[PDB]
Order: C-alpha cells, then sequence, then structure tokens
C-alpha cells in the first residue's frame, strides 16, 4: 500500500505516540 | 496483553478484532493490511485439537476500535468475510510452524483516521529491523492476566536471541518464528495473552518512518512467566505465501 | 459483555 504504515492521527500529522521513541532507541 | 498500557486512539489503526457472530465474543486479533485483506494467526481459525474450524460465515472482522466490549458507533466499520486462506503448509499438529491465515473481506473498508493499513516487511526492512534488543510493539484485547480490558491494550517488547528462545522452551522452534519479551533480570514486563493471537507485532522503520508488520502473535506456554517468551509468525519468511495469495485472489 | 451489534451486520 502506497500510503501503509503511516498514521493519520501521527506519522500524517508529525506526532508522536507516546512509547514510540522506546522503539527507535533500541534500534542501536 | 499483560502489563502493557492503554492504547492511544489512532495509535494502531491497523488493528483488527476477529469476531464470533453467535455467542459474540472476541475470538482474535489481526490486522489490517489493504482495503480487502485481513492477516491472522492460522490457529485462530483452525486448530482441530481444541475442535476449532471455523468459516466464513462464522465471523466477522472489526476494524476501527479501541473500546473490546462496546458498539463504537460512527467510528467501527463491520465486516464479513469473503474467503479464509490458510497456509497449506501450517503445522498445528505439532508446534504451530507457519501459523498465518488471510481474510478476504466482502467489501472495501473506507479508511478513516482510525482505519488504516500497517505495511508488510521487504527483505530489506526483515534484514535491519529483526535483530535481538530491537523492540516491536504488540497489541490486543486479550487478558490483562494469566480480567479483561475495556480499551485495547499495547506493550513494547524487544526480539530475543534465536538460543534463548529454544533453550526457554521444549517445543521445536522454527525459521518461521521468532520470540519477544524481558528476560527475568532485564526489569521489565509483558506479553501477548489468552485473546491476542493474530495481532500484529510491528516495528517503526527508522529509515522511511512507517510502520511494519514483522510478526503475529502465534504462541506462548502461559503468559508473562519468567524465562518464557512470545512467539510470532515471521511475516517476512512467509511473504511469498501471503503475495501469492493476493496475486492469485 | 458485549454489547449489542446492529442487526444489519
Ligand atoms: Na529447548
Ligand atoms: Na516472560
Amino acid at each position: 500500500e502506497a500510503d501503509c504504515g503511516l498514521r493519520p492521527l501521527f506519522e500524517k500529522k508529525s506526532l508522536e505516540d507516546k512509547t514510540e521513541r522506546e522503539l527507535l532507541e533500541s534500534y542501536i | 496483553i499483560v502489563e502493557g498500557s492503554d492504547a492511544e486512539i489512532g495509535m494502531s489503526p491497523w488493528q483488527v478484532m476477529l469476531f464470533r457472530k453467535s455467542p459474540q465474543e472476541l475470538l482474535c486479533g489481526a490486522s489490517l493490511i489493504s482495503d480487502r485483506w485481513v492477516l491472522t494467526a492460522a490457529h485462530c481459525l483452525l486448530y482441530p485439537p481444541w475442535d476449532k474450524n471455523f468459516t466464513e460465515n462464522d465471523l466477522l472482522v472489526r476494524i476501527g476500535k479501541h473500546s473490546r466490549t462496546r458498539y463504537e458507533r460512527n467510528i467501527e466499520k463491520i465486516s464479513m468475510l469473503e474467503k479464509i486462506y490458510i497456509h497449506p503448509r501450517y503445522n498445528w499438529r505439532e508446534n504451530l510452524d507457519r501459523d498465518i491465515a488471510l481474510m478476504k473481506l466482502k467489501k472495501p473498508v473506507a479508511f478513516s483516521d482510525y482505519i488504516h493499513p500497517v505495511c508488510l516487511p521487504d527483505r530489506e526492512t526483515a534484514a535491519s529491523l529483526l535483530q535481538a534488543g530491537y523492540k516491536g510493539r504488540v497489541t490486543g484485547w486479550g487478558n490483562l492476566k494469566e480480567g479483561q480490558p475495556s480499551v485495547l491494550q499495547v506493550v513494547n517488547l524487544p526480539i530475543v536471541e534465536r538460543p534463548v528462545c529454544k533453550d526457554s522452551t521444549r517445543i521445536r522452534i522454527t525459521d518461521n518464528m521468532f520470540c519477544a519479551g524481558y528476560k527475568p533480570d532485564e526489569g521489565k514486563r509483558g506479553d501477548a495473552c489468552e485473546g491476542d493471537s493474530g495481532g500484529p507485532f510491528v516495528m517503526k522503520s527508522p529509515f522511511n518512518n512507517r510502520w511494519y508488520q514483522m510478526g503475529i502473535v502465534s504462541w506462548g506456554e502461559g503468559c508473562d512467566r519468567d524465562g518464557k517468551y512470545g512467539f510470532y509468525t515471521h511475516v517476512f519468511r512467509l511473504k511469498k505465501w501471503i503475495q501469492k495469495v493476493i496475486d492469485q485472489f | 459483555d458485549f454489547e449489542e451489534i446492529p442487526e444489519e451486520y
């Protein structure tokens, strides 16, 4: 899907959810 | 989900609830991968040891949901199934190898703030992201312990090294599975539990900032036990089969 | 436990 994985209420608005940065920080 | 938290609104817009028509009840989790295709665990649909064998007309998929029990007027959408596709080499007899199924909806669902598909991994994203210590996210309306939640639950869990996964169980582990969760001395807790089966394990690619579904909640011995880990279907490893079905159907 | 779903489904 062209637009897959981009959430309307988060990525599409450049808003982060409260714990996604825990994931990014583990991608070392 | 055990030792998770309440999801934010729209945090998992690909989450699907598999719903038993009669008696009405949660059956399993699932995920939206396009406007007409839903991904789940084969064992949610077919598990002869427990006399489980559902056909299309037995079920509904509910998309866009947050509350577990409530009918979410003007938000959720409820879809009937056109056809179920179970992996031909799904091993229900032994270890649930290739625990994966697709469901084709009768009609496309309209996307909204609350309804949106997840991506499936390419080889390169899978290679980069499926590494020990890297965390994914599991979501579901299943048990809070080995009551039931008012709303969708979320937990972030690290992928575990294959020898740790194998040494945690007497079950034969395959290349079509991976395991995730904290080790006894990592401090933190968390796991999938009954009802969460078939839901997604997702990761946010740091290369393109899109969410990818890397796993399907498949099996675990108990829920959140020390020294045990949850097992997930490795979606990339079964992608040829998924593609073939979507291509041929 | 589950709320009533519209008869049409
Ligand atoms: Na073992
Ligand atoms: Na554990």
